[PDB]
RNA sequence: GCGAUGUGUG
DNA sequence: TGAATCTCTTCCAGCACACATCGGGACGT
DNA sequence: ACGTCCCGGAAGAGATTCA
């Protein structure tokens, strides 16, 4: 990587790697001048302790360290921990077509829809809009689409719309629990800047309106948007999953 | 703490109770920090253990099945046999106790209106199929999991019931936690109340007695598990008490009793060592300083 | 308990993504342990269909198909 | 009476305790603490001199050569605080030591050749501490957090029950030094004394023992105590002490002198031990079959032969009885050994010595030290020698000495820093003596064990390590000897210094980055008390004790102030009156108490100190005597806490408020919430962003006043006198006169700080509060900073609340807001950026700042003018161009607006490096600096000049006053003006000598000035020139800001609502912000409901007030009214009287109160429902604070009346044009093919864990595929989803996770072999 | 556009 | 002679943000 | 300077108690 400059700060396996290769050159030079075994003796240990740093450091004693005190990172720290690829790239994935702001509350919704700003929609629909853009003709290129949409010329709100009319969008609470955590809505375009959220769904967001935040998906997918529309819509869960008893109760 | 705070915010409070306030509020937020780092923990390893199975067959075919009753606590019934068995695959049909009249056959989903039925001809035990002993190979089949939730039908054939399962049951440790504090620091005791107060006319069952009759005339409990209960005038059992050791019952078995008739009646801050037989005393293998300690009382001398 | 029933498990992505990894790795290298997919997590580790619902579906097609 | 800038508003006062000390300057730990740091005490004692005292002199090894010093001092910073802010640098200043050179002679005695003194060596710099006591690193404005860490000495601790699993308790003995290493002592379950060193591993400590040169016998003589057996004809008298006849049954019937005493199997009674000692008897007589279970004390050898018959430390039997009683040893002595008093501890840790002698323990500490290496002789004497007796490598404090001697029981407090033999033997002895039954153990989390470190202490261990880095470079290049051929500037190396001062104030835990946001956030930042950091404690190891709350902390450390959440309880924050020590413990106030008279003298107590007295308590009724009114009152004495008789007490606590922090004493009713909610108050608080028109807060706790008067954003006169002039930029006072100096007469010139930027990006500012011509007094304010009115704390601004439900729209928290609010520009916040923009000259060349940009128009360049940097004003938009730079290639890299910021331009500076030809604009905003100096720097010489040249006229009126002559001639020609043979021609020549200094001294500061402003830069390597510019947004509010009262109640607002809609009450005046009743009795913080309703007591009094104001009203009128309202209440200290207010100070007392008299309520002794009641009704208020109210929208009438009042609220700098984020396509990571996370990123979520398990757990397959297929990593897969929906095919393709591919080759890299079988 | 530490949010 | 039980060593300890600073010195031409 | 280096829990394996 580089830091702003010329410069290139630490990288801990290019680290791991310099010192396992002067080692084994250094012993190679040893061993074609019948060098004295205490020598060779020594080295051997040293490579051998450098490779162990390198596949495992710290399993063995005093880990080595680079910045001034903290244990650079080896490969078996790249697998394991809790950040690790498992818990860190490959459960866990960030996810293009999202986004988040704070919620407030709107009570003149129906429960199967929620608020959602102009500018988050604008921004999340954006490949969908520069299809209808050229698909009505109003833009010959993919060019021109980005001009007007970044422009914001009054077309775009009319296309998006009808790109939004019949399209569910999955609404989250960051810390997500049981499977009511993610809930799908149709959009329904707001000025301001906050998702409005029914308020007969707090109970299972568990989410007061002291500040907090919720982040929104979009389905791509036709397959997907069929899936959060008759599987995870505001409306298909009135009842909880862990009791029989309803989980749109009024607060 | 031994010293209760002793007034309420629409009063002052003076700076000490103040500053006893601060302990229990303290107490509040670092458990919620803390415990909450446990039971994330813990739903984590649930679901990674709940996870490879998945409702594949609409029938296993079996007849094992689990016991089902209504469970007491003292009180009032807790849970009762209607909230217990709504909605699971009755097992083995059962008899409506006019014996020989098969009420629900051996396949049927005891939905709300079963549920009534049951209620109204007052059973106090169902054998019920369940998930533990369903002889699927690789899942589990529909019926032996019962009915869904979250819909009213029966499961259906895919729902993963692993996950949600496990996310049911490390939720609420987790939802509780992080909002154990803003009840305050307020101390949720309640004392062992020292004596079985009976609430309704009925008779006395005990399970698992080993009394004996002491110098007085009652009769003490040296068993462990001793479990008391209350049957009604119809035969129906409505409630069940703990009788610790040592305890003093005042009425024996097969005893009509009537409301508000004080039954057991103990220490609830002693597990006495009482005996079964009579006569002398000697202390065995009790040397001082090595095991026991003798102290000494200077107002009595002794 | 549910702490050693998902480590010994027969596959070992699964392992692998629970807990501790140099154990279930080293373990299974020196038995070869092949792994089918044979799950959930596995199948969303390599990112795929999720024999769950949908997927439950085209697992029936594959499974059949093979 | 008051001071004249109090006449101005004189809040009213309830409290009922009389107070006795002032609220002391808040910010003494860290301004002391750095001013005894820096500065030249003699006889060393804690200071830079101590440094150099214990390190120097450096002497060679007796190489005739020797570098001592001499005496230290600092240069004058090269750039004052503000230039410092803008360029980056530290605001340091050098370090010029004397250090002296001698050189002794060969074949001579200790007899100098020649001595040097290389006067000066500079060696790295010290940043200074600004006068607000925060440090300035690089451009930021950084604080050092002091630090709470456990007090060296020793420590007697247990760690019961875990350990062993069987309840046996432990107990080790911890000595912890100041500097070296640690040492502990602490059983086995085998009751064996075992040593450890810094933790490593396990020796028997009996090796320690004779490793200081002891013997067994010696070391049994000082452990256990003898007995004596005397061989005689008739059974071996012993001799027997009746403490020794305790507890157990004697093995003999006892009598001895005649008759029998104390006859056996009787377990000998205390009855019986007094027969004993009236018996006059110890020599008594004993069976043989007991001696059995004793052990040898010293040796014995055979006196015929000279042979060992038993070594000591062995137990007998009757062969070896006969064998020692052939040669007649007719006295024998063995170790007393009772299981209950004395435990043979030291008996077992002898047996299970490995050990022989001083040799092989040595050889043992070494071999576990420095473990596999020989054990060489020298060496292991020299490193037993230097781990506990050099006065290098070991070092207790004074304060370690202190609570060592103090904590064993010795007598007196001072001696030498090291260890010693008797030391360590009375350690051990104190343990043993704790495993037997006396003594106790010494908890931790008791505050007479934590001590408070602060930036003198730590600065100074820094700077001692670079001194011995440096002294090890002085003594390795000195022992390699040249005659006078160097002098000490080589011989030293700044470079070890400078890094070592710099690391520690940049990179640590503790010296961190300001809340600069918020007056209460600094001074609540500076008194923080952390235990975290080097030396501290570490939040993984945290144990559970010490984030618990503890009795010693009464009035030491706030209980009611800690941040929530991963570490809790370790932040504690300093209290209000409570001070450092002398040695460094959190001392606090008493009042001292004689026998019933409660006198007025304060006195300062520590924590251990404060267990023996009883210590009554402030809300203790005491009637104009001293004398309390009771005769049994509530006290505490140690922990425990109840009533004592009347003349017991001897200390009576302050005032009410001492057990609270400054953060949480602005909290008005604070003793009705619960403690959750007192502490959400004090940290929304301290979160609070200034507004645009700062406004005063009804309802008060006084403590606005020291609060806002010692956070140092206000200006404070110094020298009381009268305005001369005032302006937008500075105010020029003229000083009275016996306040003035002879000399140096002059006037006093406050620059004032316009808008600029703060740490958090809030607009600090300043504004000038007095009138031209009016008195001012010393200690008192001028200039408002950023949310400071007329010299109060004014975070937030108060509003017409009333509670009740009102169409959901406030629904869970959701404060409604009526767009009467919005309009009057009353939340209106400012904030200010800072964008930046480097150029730099790489590869294929250099990067230029012109304003032509390919693949631009006109309209997108006419803001820039023509160089390439924006005007001064320019109205931009998110998207403009601010500075137009393009890289070779040509491709456009200019620096534009941040998408979504408004604003507008109000500041442009630009650095050129040194050698670079500086543009046109960089030399315009050359000269407009330079114009800008001259003219500053004229204007204090010609403003002085002339209250100089006034203050001469004033002196000559008497000693001849020419009128004429001194108005003929320029006034500047007044040296011999006629005036008589007296001192005032002295006088005069006192001024005109101040007069011609003034001259040249501007003269030579105008020169080095222009030389600052005309000179190039220094920059980071690499770089040419920067193009700095700053913003102003003018951030309004909006749905979706977070808006807070001072207790909990926070609240997202939801709606801005028309007028109309209000519920506007039975007159028209439409209520501003409707909260939601339901919140209150659960958020359980009852206190805002009586901050409401005493509120609008407040605006009654407020209103009525305006009306007798604007009905002109014959000032008698408005008198009586103001003093019935300042008399309204029960027994209060405010007796204020407007009889002495002149008749005019009245009228503008008056001005100042028609917005609403304002009120106080000390924290604890505040108001009470019946004085509210009382108060409302003198306003023309219903007394249950309850009106009807009429609903907007129907206009038909509430039921049930409804509360109103005016709440305090705040604004916090949560914004939702800071939080909305929003993300289709952007960059990707590069090692594992995902989208980036953040914000200033343009990154997008991450669709977590349990999100995952959420989606598994509806039947939801084709989402999660896409979810963590196309949207996120698979690159051809997502390329072509992009185009599929660009043409209207909605469709996926999944192809395989990027990251998981990268899995397999790790995996793969080490030795294992992943693959992917064949289908 | 990497990783550390730190403060602060739900 | 072998099976308990005491000692030491590895492995884990919730989720999602936001923002800030800061990134290695030591010697021949 | 440019260039070129230096804490509960548990399971393994002592080791100590039965003979
Ligand atoms: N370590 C934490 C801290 C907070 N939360 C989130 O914060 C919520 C609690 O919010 P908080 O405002 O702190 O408490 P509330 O009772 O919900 O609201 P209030 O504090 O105003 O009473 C929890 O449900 C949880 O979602 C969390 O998940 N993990
Ligand atoms: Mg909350
Ligand atoms: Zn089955």
């Amino acid at each position: 990587v580089p830091l702003d400059g010329g410069r290139f700060a630490t990288s801990d396996l290019n680290d791991l790697y310099r010192r396992v290769i002067n080692r084994n050159n250094r012993l190679k030079r040893l061993l074609d001048l019948a060098a004295p075994d205490i020598i060779v003796r020594n080295e051997k240990r040293m490579l051998q302790e450098a490779v162990d740093a390198l596949l495992d450091n710290g399993r063995r004693g005093r880990a080595i360290t680079g910045s001034n005190k903290r244990p650079l990172k080896s490969l078996a720290d790249m697998i394991k921990g809790k950040q690790g690829r498992f818990r860190q790239n490959l459960l866990g994935k960030r996810v293009d077509y999202s986004g988040r702001s704070v919620i407030t509350v709107g009570p003149y919704l129906r429960l199967h829809q929620c608020g959602l700003p102009k500018k988050m929609a604008l921004e999340l629909f954006k490949p969908f809009i520069y299809g209808k853009l050229e698909l009505r003709g109003l833009a010959t290129t993919i060019k021109a689409a980005k001009k007007m949409v970044e422009r914001e010329e009054a077309v775009v709100w009319d296309i998006l719309d009808e790109v939004i009319r019949e399209h569910p969008v999955l609404l989250n609470r960051a810390p997500t629990l049981h499977r009511l955590g993610i809930q799908a809505f149709e959009p329904v375009l707001i000025e301001g800047k906050a998702i409005q959220l029914h308020p007969l769904v707090c109970a299972a967001y568990n989410a007061d309106f002291d500040g907090d935040q919720m982040a929104v998906h979009v389905p791509l997918t036709l397959e997907a948007q069929l899936e959060a529309r008759a599987l995870m819509m505001s409306t298909n869960n009135i009842l909880s999953p862990a009791n029989g008893e309803p989980i749109i109760v009024p607060s | 703490i031994e010293t209760p705070i002793t007034a309420n915010f629409r009063e002052g409070l003076n700076v000490l109770q103040y500053f006893i306030s601060t302990h229990g509020a303290r107490k509040g937020l670092a458990d919620t920090a803390l415990k909450t780092a446990n039971s994330g923990y813990l739903t984590r390893r649930l679901v990674d253990v709940a996870q490879d199975l998945v409702v594949t067959e609409d029938d296993c075919g079996t007849h094992e099945g689990i016991m089902m009753t209504p469970v007491i606590e003292g009180g009032d019934v807790k849970e009762p046999l209607r909230d217990r068995v709504l909605g699971r695959v009755t097992a083995e049909d059962v008899l409506k106790p006019g014996t020989a009249d098969i009420l629900v056959p051996r396949n049927t989903l005891l939905h709300e209106q079963w549920c009534d039925l049951l209620e109204e001809n007052s059973v106090d035990a169902v054998k019920v199929r369940s998930v533990v002993s369903c002889d699927t190979d690789f899942g589990v089949c529909a019926h032996c999991y019962g009915r869904d939730l979250a819909r009213g039908h029966i499961i259906n054939k895919g729902e993963a019931i692993g996950v949600i399962a496990a996310q049911s049951i490390g939720e609420p440790g987790t939802q509780l936690t992080m909002r154990t504090f803003h009840i305050g620091g307020a101390a949720s005791r309640a004392a062992a109340e020292s004596s079985i107060q009976v609430k309704n006319k009925g008779s006395i069952k005990l399970s698992n007695v080993k009394s004996v009759v002491n110098s007085s005339g009652k009769l003490v409990i040296t068993s462990r598990n001793t479990e008391l209960k209350l049957i009604d005038e119809f035969g129906r059992t409505k409630e069940s008490y703990k009788v610790p050791y040592g305890a003093v019952l005042a009425k024996g078995d097969g005893e009509q009793v009537a409301g508000g008739e004080t039954v057991a009646n103990w220490d609830p801050h002693t597990m006495p060592v009482i005996t079964e037989v009579s006569g002398f005393v000697r202390f065995t293998d009790m040397i001082d300083g090595q095991t026991i300690t003798r102290q000494t009382d200077e107002l009595t001398g002794l | 308990g549910i702490t050693k029933a998902s480590l010994a498990t027969e596959s070992f992505i699964s392992a692998a993504s629970f807990q501790e990894t140099t154990r279930v790795l080293t373990e299974a290298a020196v038995a070869g342990k092949r792994d089918e997919l044979r799950g959930l997590k596995e199948n969303v580790i390599v990112g795929r269909l999720i024999p769950a619902g949908t997927g439950y579906a085209y697992h029936q097609d594959r499974m059949r198909r093979r | 009476v008051y001071s004249y800038t109090e006449k101005k508003r004189i809040r009213k006062d309830f409290g009922k305790r009389p107070q006795v000390l002032d609220v002391p300057y808040l910010l003494s730990i860290q301004l002391d603490s750095f001013q005894k740091f820096i500065e030249q005490d003699p006889e060393g004692q804690y200071g830079l001199e101590a440094a150099f005292r214990s390190v120097f002199p450096i002497q060679s090894y007796s190489g005739n050569s020797e570098l001592q010093y001499v005496s230290y001092r600092l240069g004058e910073p090269v750039f004052d605080v503000q230039e410092c802010q803008i360029r980056g640098v530290t605001y340091s200043a050098p370090l010029r030591v004397k250090l002296r050179l001698v050189i002794y002679e060969r074949e001579a005695p200790e007899g100098t050749v020649k001595d040097i003194k290389e006067q000066e060596v500079y060696m790295g710099e010290i940043p200074l501490m600004t006068d607000n006591g925060t440090f300035v690193i690089n451009g930021t404005e950084r604080v050092i957090v002091s630090q709470l860490h456990r007090s060296p000495g020793v420590f007697f601790d247990s760690d019961k029950g875990k350990t062993h699993s069987s309840g046996k308790v432990l107990y080790n003995a911890r000595i912890i030094p100041y500097r070296g290493s640690w040492l502990d002592f602490e059983f086995d379950p085998k009751d064996n004394l075992f040593v450890r060193i810094d933790r490593r591993r396990k020796l028997p400590a009996t090796i320690i023992l004779r490793a200081l040169n002891y013997t067994t016998e010696q070391i049994l003589d000082l452990f256990f105590e003898k007995v004596i057996f005397e061989i005689r004809d008739n059974k071996l008298q012993m001799e027997l002490v009746p403490e020794r006849l305790r507890g157990e049954t004697a093995s003999f019937d006892i009598e001895a002198n005649g008759k029998v005493y104390v006859e056996k199997g009787r377990r000998i009674t205390a009855r019986h031990i007094r027969q004993l000692e009236k018996d006059d008897v110890k020599l008594i007589e004993v069976p043989v079959e007991y001696i059995a279970g004793k052990v040898v004390a010293k040796d014995y050898i055979d006196e015929s032969t000279g042979e060992l018959i038993c070594a000591a430390n062995m137990e007998l039997s009757l062969d070896l009885l006969a064998k020692l009683s052939q040669s007649g040893h007719k006295r024998i002595e063995t170790l007393f050994t009772n299981d209950l008093d004395h435990g043979p501890y030291i008996s077992e840790t002898l047996r299970v010595d490995p050990t022989n002698d001083r040799l092989s323990a040595l050889v043992e500490i070494y071999r576990m030290m420095r473990p596999g290496e020989p054990p060489t002789r020298e060496a292991a004497e020299s490193l037993f020698e230097n781990l506990f007796f050099s006065e290098d490598r070991y070092d207790l404090s004074a304060v370690g000495r202190m609570k060592f001697n103090r904590s064993l029981l010795r007598e007196e407090i001072e001696g030498s820093g090291i260890l010693s033999k008797d030391d360590i033997i009375d350690v051990m002895k104190k343990l043993i003596d704790i495993r037997n039954g006396k003594g106790e153990v010494d908890d931790i989390d008791h505050l007479g064990n934590r001590r408070i470190r602060s930036v003198g202490e730590m600065a100074e261990n820094q700077f001692r390590v670079g001194l011995v880095r440096v002294e090890r470079a002085v003594k390795e290049r000195l022992s390699l000897g040249d005659l006078d051929t160097l002098m000490p500037q080589d011989m030293i190396n700044a470079k070890p210094i400078s890094a070592a001062v710099k690391e520690f104030f940049g990179s640590s835990q503790l010296s961190q980055f300001m809340d600069q946001n918020n007056p209460l956030s600094e001074i609540t930042h500076k008194r923080r008390i952390s235990a975290l950091g080097p030396g501290g404690l570490t939040r993984e190891r945290a144990g559970f004790e010490v984030r618990d709350v503890h009795p010693t902390h009464y009035g030491r450390v706030c209980p009611i102030e800690t941040p929530e959440g991963p570490n809790i309880g370790l932040i504690n924050s300093l209290s209000v009156y409570a001070q450092t020590n002398e040695y460094g413990f959190l001392e606090t106030p008493y009042r001292k108490v004689t026998d019933g008279v409660v006198t007025d003298e304060i006195h300062y107590l520590s924590a251990i100190e404060e267990g023996n007295y009883v210590i009554a308590q402030a809300n203790s009724n005491l009637d104009e005597e001293g004398h309390f009114v009771e005769d049994l009152v509530t006290c505490r004495s140690k922990g425990e806490s109840s009533l004592f008789s009347r003349d017991q007490v001897d200390y009576m606590d302050v005032s009410t408020q001492q057990v609270v922090s400054v953060g949480a004493s602005l909290i008005p009713f604070l003793e009705h919430d619960d403690a959750n909610r007192a502490l959400m108050g004090a940290n929304m608080q301290r979160q609070a962003v200034p507004t645009l028109r700062a406004d005063k807060p009804l309802v008060g706790t006084g403590m606005e006043r020291a609060v806002a008067v010692d956070s140092g954003v206000t200006a404070v006169a110094k020298r009381g006198g009268v305005v001369q002039y005032v302006d937008a930029s500075r105010i020029v006072i003229k000083v009275n006169e016996d306040e003035m100096y002879p000399g140096e007469a002059g006037i006093d010139i406050y620059n004032l700080t316009k808008y600029t930027r703060s740490n958090q990006n809030t607009c600090i500012n300043q504004m000038p509060c007095v009138s031209l011509g009016e008195p001012v007094e010393r200690g008192d304010v001028l200039a408002d900073g950023p949310s400071t009115d007329l010299g109060e704390l004014a975070l937030g601004q108060n509003m017409r609340v009333a509670f009740m439900p009102w169409n959901g729209y406030n629904f869970e928290d959701s404060i409604l807001v009526s767009e009467r609010v919005v309009q009057e520009d009353r939340f209106t916040t400012i904030h200010i950026q800072e964008l930046a923009c480097v150029s730099r000259d790489t590869k294929l060349g250099p990067e230029e700042i012109t304003a032509d940009i390919p693949n631009v128009g006109e309209a997108a360049l006419s803001k820039l003018d023509e160089s390439g940097i924006v005007y001064i004003g320019a109205e931009v938009t998110g998207g403009d161009i601010l500075v137009g730079k393009v890289t070779p290639k040509v491709k456009d890299s200019s620096l534009r607006v941040p998408n979504g910021v408004s604003g507008t331009v109000i500041d442009v500076q630009v650095f050129t490096r040194d050698g670079v030809e500086k543009d046109k604009r960089a030399l315009e905003i050359e000269e407009m600096q330079l114009k800008q100096a001259k003219k500053d720097l004229s204007e204090e010489l010609q403003i002085l000049e002339a209250g100089l040249f006034s203050r001469i006229r004033a002196v000559l009126v008497a000693g001849g006053v020419e009128a004429e002559k001194l108005d003929k001639l320029p006034r500047d020609r007044w040296l011999e003006l006629g005036l008589t043979d007296e001192e005032k021609q002295n006088q005069l020549e006192q001024l005109a000598e101040q007069y011609d200094e003034l001259k040249h001294e501007f003269e030579k500061k105008l020169e080095a000035k222009r030389r600052k402003i005309t000179q190039g830069d220094d920059l980071a390597p690499g770089v040419l020139k920067i193009v700095k510019v700053y913003l102003a947004v003018k951030r309004r509010i909006q749905p979706g800001d977070k808006m807070a009262g001072r207790h909990g109640n926070k609240g997202v607002i939801s709606k801005i609502n028309p007028i109309e809609d209000m519920p506007y009450d039975e007159n028209g005046t439409p209520v501003d912000i409707v909260l939601n009743p339901l919140g209150v009795p659960s958020r359980m913080n009852i206190g805002q409901i009586l901050e409401t309703h005493l509120g609008m007591a407040a605006k009654g009094i407020g209103d009525k007030i305006n009306a007798m104001l604007k009905q002109q009203q014959e000032v008698a009128k408005l008198r009586e009214f103001i003093q019935r309202a300042y008399d309204l209440g029960a027994d209060v200290r405010q007796k204020v009287d407007l009889s002495t207010f002149s008749d005019e100070e009245v009228m503008r007392l008056a001005e100042n109160l028609r917005k609403g008299m304002p009120i106080a309520t000390p924290v604890f002794d505040g108001a009470k429902e019946a004085e509210i009641k009382e108060l409302l009704k003198l306003g023309d208020l219903p007394t249950s604070g309850q009106i009807r109210l009429y609903d907007g929208r129907t206009g038909e009438q509430f039921e049930r009346p409804v509360t109103v009042g005016y709440m305090y609220m705040l604004k916090l700098n949560h914004l939702v044009d800071d939080k909305m984020h929003a993300r289709s396509t952007g960059s990707y990571s590069l090692v594992t093919q995902q989208p980036l996370g953040g914000k200033a990123q343009f990154g997008g979520q991450r669709f977590g864990e349990m999100e995952v398990w959420a989606l598994e757990a509806y039947g939801a397959a084709y989402t999660l595929q896409e979810m963590l297929t196309v949207k996120s990593d698979d690159v051809n897969g997502r390329t072509k989803m992009y185009k599929n929906i660009v043409d209207g095919n909605h469709q996926m393709e999944p192809g395989m996770p990027e990251s998981f591919n990268v899995l397999l080759k790790e995996i793969r890299s080490l030795g294992i072999n992943i693959e992917l079988e064949d289908e």
